[PDB]
This record gives structure tokens, sequence and C-alpha cells, in this order.
RNA sequence: AAGUGCUGAUAGAUUUAUAUGAUUACAGUGCGUUAAUUUUUCGGAAUUAUAUAAUGGCAUAAUUAUCAUUGAUUUUUGUGUUUAUUAUAUGCACUUGUAUGAUUAACAAUGCGAAAGAUUCAGGAUACCUUCGGGACCCGUCUUGAAACACGGACCAAGGAGU
RNA sequence: AGAUCAAGGUUAUGAUAUAAAUGUCCCAGUGGGCCACUUUUGGUAAGCAGAACUGGCGCUGUGGGAUGAACCAAACGUAAU
RNA sequence: ACCUAUACAUUACCGCUAAAGUAGAUGAUUUAUAUUACUUGUGAUAUAAAUUUUGAAACUUUAGUGAGUAGGAAGGUACAAU
């Protein structure tokens, strides 16, 4: 529908797979997040062979693909029809993303002006839903 | 006197022909005065027609790694590694069954029950004719005992 | 005029036209056409060919790069000869056993079935789909029906509809096969030709009444180490 | 004014240009003479040797500079004073390689290593090879391959005499006094791994075979090793 | 920046970035040799011509055994010595102004 | 190693070329030609010597 | 890999001021101008002394 | 030792070079002397002198220097000589055209971003489950050493130790 | 011995410099170690103790003798060959 | 003849260390054309067209390079109130 982004390459990432916390499976008040497990024994702090890969510098992306999101943007946040306004002639680049704290009043002023200012959301349909 | 060896085996590029490089025979003839051409047999099976049998055998296997972006295949026709070097460069494909449809018949027609990834074998790796190859995504981890296949594309003489 | 020296195609290193220009040159008297076009001039009388203002403007689109646009390469190809009786293994037509006419500088190979015999038009194959075989079928004082080629058998076009443009379209139109007429006559003309020279050689595999059954091949014969 | 900048360019615009002519032929009046050089060389051991056979003296091949040395084992597991040795040869790496000037001054710097490096005298067709295939050069001690004649040219070009890859080769497979500045100028290669293998990396040649006092058999390797 | 006091004195613009960085091989691009290296030209067109009269060595002894053709293919490829004949020709009456 | 490179420097100022005033060890020497001239070959001593 | 990546790899000395003033830094954006366009020595001394602490740039008093 | 001459392959192809700076220069093409030799005869084909430092072949002069020295290696050269050789003696526009800016790209197939609706191709352990191949001791910590037949840990939410 | 004129080659062994050159904080730690080859005391001796000269283990994964902190290959950015 | 390593080599990529380049845009820059000075032919003028923005804490570009507890500095994020 919309024209895709300026110059859309393959977003081709290293590591894809979430990173999960050495142990973190036989406590479940151990979270899902990770903490490089500091302490002089363990059997993944040695980065040895077999655990959940341990994470650097290298896994990154390319440096023009950075924070580049499935539809080629960069996503960006939104308020209201102001900020919109910063959107005017960078359409053809970024994205933008409906906070969560606007209503479907307010909503209704995004997604009826910034579709002819040619910008891309995620997501409209937030709460339309057509009803109040 | 080696010589004519560096003559006399240009008489398959005489009697393919190309330029006819060489007059004396090597025909491996009935005759009695024609006992040369030096063929390498012994082998007398095909396994060459299309989708030519041959069963797989695990990944490229280290013996504490795996390296499984890579596959090794099991050719049954050949048996030495001049046999093999014909198989450089076909594809690999290998088919195997599941459930439903989810596709129409569009490019040309498919009701849709089997699935099948794909590849492409590249050089001879065991010192008879075990040939290591690769696919489009990896190879699905039990097939090792599945039927897959080696198809002529592409080829040549 | 002449020498030209291009020995540029077998070596592959050979220039050889230096050492021709330094006496085959008259040493003086520079006389050339030297064309001087000032043609492409702004003479907007009631002209206006600035160009006008269709844009000029700052529509902002972006396309992909400027590639080679590479050349149509030469064709190395494995040597032989039409006609040369061959196994297809394609076009939803494989295991016919069917025969080279001629070779066409898109890198391409004509074959017909014949679709008298074979019931197999003229198609065009790749070279890397079909196995070459090992002797001559005997082809040299054809007619060499040159004059239908691949441009001339190319799809014809992608209109959308009805050569209108923004039409209303339909489910399972057709477009690229009726089959055409002139290829029926263009069948007619070669398949008279090629049964006269197909039934007078030597009967043999693929010969007479005998390439057409479906290549399956029986133990003790190869695809590895045959003179093939 | 760019008016009379454009005198500046043009003018320029064919200088640079037309010394490139005149480089031309300079590249060329070396490299012409340098073939037979090797020619006249290489007919001269088949002069002296056969002449002495018609005299009926043993004539002994020139004894010869201008050895080559590639490491082989690791970065550890090495000897005390085997550590500066290495680094006072820029032998660091596995399989990376430099030339040296022979003498006595060297082989007992050559000898505090030898169980670890494997030294020898290349022919013709290795040295060629092994600027063009697998060299570096080092200007402003960085490492930019080759790419043309200019790698050289732009720094060797007043304060010594060399500007062609023909010429490189005239100052190191030729021995002369400007060779100590000849091969600081290269980085140290990346020379890959030798298929076939090695045949066994064990001791010094003449037992097993590996590392040391090859000196002839260098060629074998460095025909697979690069 | 305006300056007529600062741009009197200035020096380099390099404008041109001058990167081209790419490596090349010099066998598989026979393209190469000549480029950074002339003479290599030299000893390809030597030696290649050897081998070019040497391929006609070899067919003239085919050309001895059944002696067919020498029609179109290698009769002008032989013929070519009356040619060259006249290039001696002028040793014999233009080379005698010495 | 002083009063030589003084003078030999100073007979070197009557030529010009060339100091070579620096100091080298010994050197791959060369390629000689050897008559034997003195005696032929074989001149051969092959060792057997242990039992005692 | 090898070994050296050994020390100091790491050239010290400093690139611009903790300091976070518009006037200082007003010098550094324009006499960052004029020592790369001239080569002088003089610019570049003067803008290596651009970068001291309050002490060790030193105070001077006029005798 | 020389491209000797390919024939077959493998995976991989940076580059928004103004989204703050040759798209240029090497070469290749078709236009404006020539003479015949030769071949095909449809093109082609083949010819020198035009100028060199010539660079070797040879000859001699000449010297530096040398294991040796009948000498031979040479050095500086100097000249003659034929014989080989190469680059310089190609402007003028044009060309999808060679090579050059981490030198990958023409072709072909496969498909309509179809009012809403919605098929197609790749990818996608998001965090399971299903199916196989290797890996694999279960976490702090004192110590040379913990998988410890060494101590502390049942599980969880809130509170807690560098002020 | 010092200051100051006069003459003076190309600076005087090789091979490099991943850059050399120094003043503070006395800057956090750490002041218990272990092992193999040779060299070696104490003891009949030991997987014990006691050392000089290196390399390594603690700090270290790793491919290999199934196994094993040191053995022998090699010292660990993410990826294909 | 083969066999396998996170080692060696080459192409991409990440961060880090080193080196290097870029700011008169009331310009620069080609593309054409009118003219001209005409110096054969190189330049200035005029017209027409189009490309030309960044926390110079930016940006381009180049090479090399990457283990790690005890421990020190480097930018990065949570949870706060002012």
């Amino acid at each position: 529908m919309t024209i895709r982004p300026a110059y859309r390459p393959k977003i081709v990432k290293k590591r894809t797979k979430h990173f999960i916390r050495h142990q973190s499976d036989r406590y479940a008040k151990l979270s899902h997040k990770w903490r490089k497990p500091k302490g002089i024994d363990n059997r993944v702090r040695r980065r040895f062979k077999g655990q959940y890969l341990m994470p650097n510098i290298g896994y990154g992306s390319n440096k023009r693909t950075r924070h580049m999101l499935p539809t080629g943007f960069k996503k960006f946040l939104v308020h209201n029809v102001r900020e919109l306004e910063v959107l005017l002639m960078q359409n053809r680049v970024y994205c933008g993303e409906i906070a969560h704290g606007v209503s479907s009043k307010k909503r209704k002023e995004i997604v009826e002006r910034a579709k002819q200012l040619s910008v891309r959301l995620t997501n409209p349909n937030g709460r339309l839903r057509s009803q109040e | 006197m080696a010589d004519t060896q560096a003559k006399s085996t240009t008489a398959p590029k005489a009697a393919k022909a190309q330029k006819a490089p060489k007059a004396v025979k090597a025909p491996k003839a009935e005759k009695p005065a024609a006992s040369e051409a030096k063929v390498s047999a012994k082998k007398y099976k095909r396994h060459g027609r299309l989708f030519a049998k041959a069963v797989f055998t695990g990944y490229k296997r280290g013996l504490r790694n795996q390296h499984e972006n890579q596959a090794i295949l099991k050719i049954e026709g050949a048996r030495r590694k001049e046999h093999g070097s014909f198989y450089v460069g076909k594809r690999c494909v290998y088919v195997y069954k599941a459930e439903t449809k989810k596709c129409v018949p569009q490019h040309p027609e498919r009701k849709t029950r089997v699935r099948a990834v794909w590849g492409k074998v590249t050089r001879i790796h065991g010192n008879t004719g075990a040939v290591r190859a690769r696919f489009n995504r990896n190879l699905p981890g039990h097939a090792m005992g599945h039927r897959i296949r080696i198809m002529l594309y592409p080829s040549r003489i | 005029k002449g020498k030209k020296h291009p020995v540029n195609s077998y070596l592959k290193g050979g220039i050889l036209r230096y050492s021709k220009a330094q006496m085959y040159k008259r040493r003086a008297l520079y006389r050339l056409k030297d064309k001087k076009s000032p043609v492409v001039e702004k003479a907007k009388v009631p002209i206006k060919k600035s160009k006008a203002s269709y844009p000029t403007k700052t529509f902002v689109k972006k396309r992909p790069s400027k590639a080679n646009f590479s050349e149509h390469k030469r064709n190395t190809r494995r040597n032989l000869t039409p006609g040369t009786v061959l196994i297809l293994l394609a076009g939803r037509h494989q295991g016919k056993r069917v025969v080279l006419l001629k070779v066409l500088a898109s890198g391409l190979l004509l074959v017909t079935g014949p679709f008298a015999l074979n019931s197999c038009p003229l198609r065009r194959v790749s070279q890397r789909y079909v196995i070459g075989t090992s002797s001559k079928v005997d082809l040299g004082a054809f007619k060499v029906p040159e004059h239908l080629n691949d441009a001339y058998f190319r799809r014809l076009k992608a209109k959308k509809d009805k050569k209108t443009g923004e039409a209303d379209i339909f489910a399972a139109k057709k477009e690229r096969f009726v089959p055409n007429e002139q290829r029926k006559k263009d069948q007619k003309e070669v398949d008279a030709a090629l049964l006269k020279v197909i039934k007078a050689h030597p009967e043999g595999k693929f010969f007479a009444k005998y390439l057409q059954n479906m290549f399956a091949l029986h133990s003790s014969q190869y695809p590895h180490r045959m003179r093939f | 004014k760019q008016i009379s900048k454009r005198v500046a360019e043009s003018k320029r615009r064919l200088k640079k240009a037309a010394v490139i002519a005149l480089r031309k032929k300079e590249n060329l009046v070396r490299a012409e003479k340098y073939q037979n050089e090797y020619i006249k060389a290489e007919q001269r051991e088949i002069k002296l040797r056969r002449l002495a056979k018609k005299r009926n003296q043993f004539y002994v091949p020139a004894e010869a500079k201008l050895a080559f040395v590639v490491r082989i084992r690791g970065i550890n597991k090495v000897a005390p004073k085997v550590r500066k040795v290495l680094q006072l040869f820029r032998l660091r790496q596995i399989n990376n390689g430099v030339f040296i000037k022979l003498n006595k001054a060297t082989i007992n710097m050559l000898r505090i290593a030898e169980p670890y490096i494997t030294w020898g005298y290349p022919n013709l067709k290795s040295v060629r090879e092994l600027i063009y295939k697998r060299g570096f050069v080092k200007h402003n001690r960085q490492r930019v391959p080759i790419t043309d004649n200019f790698v050289i040219e732009r720094k060797l070009r007043q304060a010594h005499q060399i500007q062609c890859v023909e010429d490189l080769v005239h100052e190191i497979f030729t021995v002369g006094p400007n060779f100590k500045y000849a091969s600081n100028f290269l980085w140290p290669f990346k020379l890959n791994t030798p298929t076939g293998g090695w045949r066994k990396k064990a001791n010094h040649y003449v037992n097993g075979g590996d590392f040391g006092n090859r000196e002839d058999q260098i060629n074998r390797l460095l025909r697979k090793m690069v | 920046l305006k300056s007529e006091e600062i741009r009197k004195v200035l020096r380099d613009p390099r404008k041109r970035v001058f990167r081209s960085v790419r490596r090349l091989n010099p066998l598989t691009n026979v393209r190469q040799l000549i480029k950074l290296n002339p003479y290599a030209e030299v000893l390809k067109r030597r030696a290649a011509l050897a081998a070019e009269k040497r391929t006609v060595a070899k067919v003239l002894a085919k050309a001895k055994k059944q002696n067919v053709e020498l029609a179109k293919s290698h009769f002008a490829n032989v013929a070519t010595k009356a040619a060259a004949n006249r290039a001696k020709l002028l040793a014999a009456r233009k080379k005698k102004v010495a | 190693r002083v009063k030589e490179n003084e003078r030999l420097l100073k007979e070197a100022k009557e030529k010009g070329q060339w100091v070579s005033l620096k100091r080298q060890p010994e050197q791959p020497k060369k390629a000689h030609f050897v008559k034997k001239l003195e005696e032929p070959i074989a001149l051969a001593p092959i060792p057997y010597e242990f039992i005692a | 890999g090898i070994d050296i990546n050994h020390k100091y790899d790491r050239k010290v000395r400093r690139t611009e001021p903790k300091s976070q003033d518009v006037y200082l830094r007003l010098l550094v954006k324009l006499y960052r101008f004029l020592q790369r366009r001239t080569n002088k020595k003089f610019n570049r001394i003067i803008l290596k002394r651009l970068f001291m602490s309050k002490i060790n740039r030193p105070p001077l008093s006029l005798q």
C-alpha cells in the first residue's frame, strides 16, 4: 500500500534468537534476561562448550541497518498531531508509533491526517474496532 | 620411450574426434594387434538415470563438533574416487511427507502433499566415493536413513 | 587501409596492433570530417525544449543501482553437433529421445521431437538440462530454417488485458498458447524433411522405431566411466 | 579567480599524464634488461660447470645469500630468548614470512630459532609469484596491497631508486646495497596453508623432516603454501 | 571565514578521495600483467607464436600422413612464407642502402 | 678502527670512490672450480670401528 | 592470533578537554580549521595548548 | 623453468561515491595517404624503408677486475657489422561498448501492492509442544584444587549491605 | 682538565621498531601457590618436601591420548568456504 | 590417498585502536547553448537545465586488529524525588 521507504535492502542479522541468562531453568525466581555470571567457577563465564551463546560486540547488525524494523524505517515515538508535523518532509524515511496513552479521540486525528501526510504507522486500528 | 604416450592417447581426441591429433589407434579392439587404450575397469553398475539413488549418512561430522551447515552423502553407484567426481555440481533434493496442502497449484500443478527442501553437492571427500553435500536449508536431522536423491542437473559428457 | 591484427582471441594476451601504426600513419596532413553539432539547443521560439516543466522538480524517488548491463557473452559449450539424439530431462516431457537441430546466438540450441513421431514440438532446451549422447545422426545438408528464432518465440506480450491497458480482467486467461497455427506448419516443413533422413540411416538405438520410449536402463552400463 | 586556476590544473592534467608515458618507458627499459640478467646467469652455471668437466675440475655451485624464513609453531610454548629474536625478524603469526641478507651474523641469529623456523633459498618463480600473489606493501606503517605500480613509486623515488615491481625484484633476488630498506618495505605476507599437508612438523629436516636448514626444497613448499 | 585574510594562505582542497582499494590477481587477470609490468607482453608474444608455429608443425605430420588439407584452414597458414619471402626480398633489395 | 678510517678515507680523497669503511664479517664466498691437482678421488674413509 | 596487541597501542594524550564551554569550544571549532589547511607547526602548538587544565596551563607574570 | 593449454567446480561479491565533492583515464571501435607480393577470392591477406638511447648477435679497440691465466669471468666502454627485437611517430567526434573508484552482473521464469477482501515467495524454537543428530556434571565460594563423598540453597513476592 | 679556533665523506655490525620519552596518584589488588624436562639437595621414599633457569597452570576456553586445570597441536571478535 | 579444530587465508560484518581527509555555498559544480577574448584552440561572459546541509562532540576514508577472572578507568540503561 504505502510506498516502502528509501533504499530498502535485505535486513540480514547476526544471531537472532534471544539470550537467556545462565541457570534460568530451575529457578523461577530467575527471570529471563542476562547477567554475565561473574563468579569464579562457572560453566558459561569461561565461554565454555555448550551454553547460552555468550554476548559481546560481535553479534550486532550492520551500521546502516541499525534499528531497522522489518519495513525499512527506524521506529519513532509520536504523541500528538504537532509531532506529526515533525514527520512532514522526512515521511519517506521514518515511521510512527502512536503512544499508548493517546485515546481514541486523538487517535482519530492522527489516522485521518497523517494518512494524507503519507507516513506509515505501525499501529492504526488500536481501539478501531469502530466503537467508542 | 614414453614419448608416444604423449601422443597415442590423443587418439581419443582423434576418435571422438577433434582436429584428429593421433594416427595410432589405441582402440580397445578385438584384434590381436590391438591390445591397448588401458581401461581402469572394473565396475558395472548404473546408478545414473534420473534421481539416481544415494542414501544419506549424517553431517560432516567431527568427532566432537557438528558443522551442520553442510551434510555428507552415500552414493551407491560409486566405489572409487574416479567414479564419484562425475557427481560434482549436481543438485541434491530430498522429499519427505507431511499433512496439509496450504498452497494452490499455480506453478506447474501441485495439489501439495509432498514437501521437499533442496540443495547442491560439491566435492569428493571419501577415498571411496563418499561425496559431501550442501543444501538450501540444512537437512532436517531425522533423515539419517531416508532415501534422498540426486538428479542429473546439470550434466555434461 | 586494413591490417587490423586482432589476435586477442586465442592467447589471450595478444594485442599486436601497436607494431603496425608507426609507418602505417602518413605522419602529416591531418584532415577529418569533425562533426560539431550544436543541435541540442533551446531555440524556444514556439518550441520550449528546455525541456518543458512537466516536471522539472524535486519529486523524491530512489531507484536501484547503475549496474554493468552486461554483454551477451560467448558460449562455451561441449563439442556436439546437430543432429544428435539426446535424452530430454525436463519441460514436463522427460524421457523423450530428441535430436539437435541448430545452435542459436542466444546461447541456445534448437531441438525437435519431431511432433510426427515423438509427438514433441520444436522445443529449445538448455544444454545443462540435457545429457549428450555418443554418435551422429547425419543432418549436414539440411535446409537450416534459421528464420524461426528466439525473439520470434518470446512471450508476446505483457499487456495485462486486450492491448488496451486499464480494463477488466478475468480468472484463467489465455495469451501464451493456442498453440500457433504457423508452428504447426513450421512443424510440417521439417517433419516431412526429417523423416526421409532419419529412416535412411542404418537402424540403431534411437533411429527409426527406436527413440520413442522413455529412458530406463539395465545394469552393467554406465553413467560413470562410459566412453559415452 | 578560477580562470587562473584552469592553467594550473590542465597543465598538471597533462603533466601527471605525460610522465606516466615516460614511466611506461621507464618501467619497460628496466625489465627488458632485467630478463636476460637471469638468462645469462642461467647459462653461466652450465658454462662454468661443463668446462670444468672438460678441464677435469670440480665446479662448486655458489653458496647462497637470500634466504626466506616462514614460521611454523605457535605463540606459546616458546623458549626464553627466542621470544625477542622472533620479534626481531617480524615473524609473529604462523605462516608468515620475510627474507634476510645472509651472513654468519644472521645464522647465529637463525640458529637460536632453528627448531621453530623453516628457512629456504627460493628460485626464480617463487619470488616473482610471492610479491605478486600474496604480497602487500607498507607505506605510512599501514598495509595496502598493490593494485598498480604506484605503491612503490610514490614513496621510493628520490632517496631510493626503485619504481617498478620488477625493480623491487632486482634489489632482492639479486642482492644489493639497498636491500635492508627493500624488505622492511614489505609487510609480512599471509601464506595460506600448504595442501597435501606438512609431512610431520616434528623434528629438524634431516632426520624426520620439517623446520630448518632445508635451503633448496623450499620451492616445493611455496608452490603449495602460498 | 569571509575572509580575505585567511584564505590566501590555505593550501589543500583534496576534493577527490583517492580510495580505489581493491587488490587483483597476477594470473587469473592476464589483463593485470602488462599494467603493473610491461615486458610481460613480450614474453607471451614471443613464446605464443613459437607455440603457434608448432601447432602448424604437428598438423603437417597429419598433412604428411594423409595430405588432405591444407585447403583453407592451414593452406593460407603455410602460404604466408611466400608473402614473408617478400619480407626478405626487401632484405635483398631495400636493405642494400648501407 | 679510527685512524685507519681517517687514513683510508685520506687515500680515498684522491680517487673518490669508494668508502667501504664500515665493518662486515665473513660472507658467502664465491663459486670456484676445483681441479684435484693433488691426487684424484676415492679417498674413501668409511668407518668400521666398534669392536674393541 | 599473533602475540602482539601488546601495550601501549594507546596514544594517551588529550583529544579534547573535559570542559563544556561555548567560548573555549569556539576557539577549538575555529582553530581546527586553521591547522588542517596549513601544516604549520606553530598552529598545532596553539592547538595542543588549548587543552590542559587550570593548573599546567601555566600562570605567567609580567616581568 | 615458460599461459604449455585448458577443461570441469565449489561457496562468497562491499559500495544512500555528496542522501557535505573526477563517474574520469587507460585501452578497444567506425570515419580522412600508399604500393604490390600473397592467399580467399565474400572479406581478409601480406610490404618495407618512417625515427631512435637502440637492447641483444658478431667483430675489433679499450680498460676495471678476477678462482685462474691456453684462459675465462667480466668492468668501463668505444666502434663497426649484419641480425633479431620492442616501444615512441593514432588526432576527430562516436559507441549497450574493456579495465576504475573493497571490478556480480544483460537474460529468462515465477506474481496483478487486486474497492474492502486477499492468494504468492522466502524467512520466523518469538517462549512451548512434536521428530533426529552431536554437546552436556548443578548453582554461589574460600583454595594449588570443587561436578564435589566440602560447607549455604524448599519454593516466591516486598525489605537488605559501599553511606 | 677546561673554554675556542683550524682540517674532515657518504658515520662506522647485523635485524627491527607492533612507536619511542618521562613526572605525579604511591593508584585498586597481591604478598599460601602448583608442574613437567634437564640441573638438584633432604630422605630408602612417595601424587611428599627444598630449590636455581626457563616455559605453562591459577586467569584459559581449547581441537587430540575415551577419560583428565598443566600432556601435544593452538593461545578463543560474529559469520560461509 | 585421505581425516578432522574457535588455529592459518580470502571475501563481507561488528565494536575497538591507529592514521588521514572535509567547512570562502550573497558558493561550488557539471550538463548544454548563445556568444565572444578568439590562441590554431584554450578561456572568460550570458541563457537554459540539474546536483549540491552535520550534536565539525559531525561526516568520509584507510589499514590493522579482538580470550580473561582479582582489580582500575570508558561511554550505555532501570528504579527515584528536586
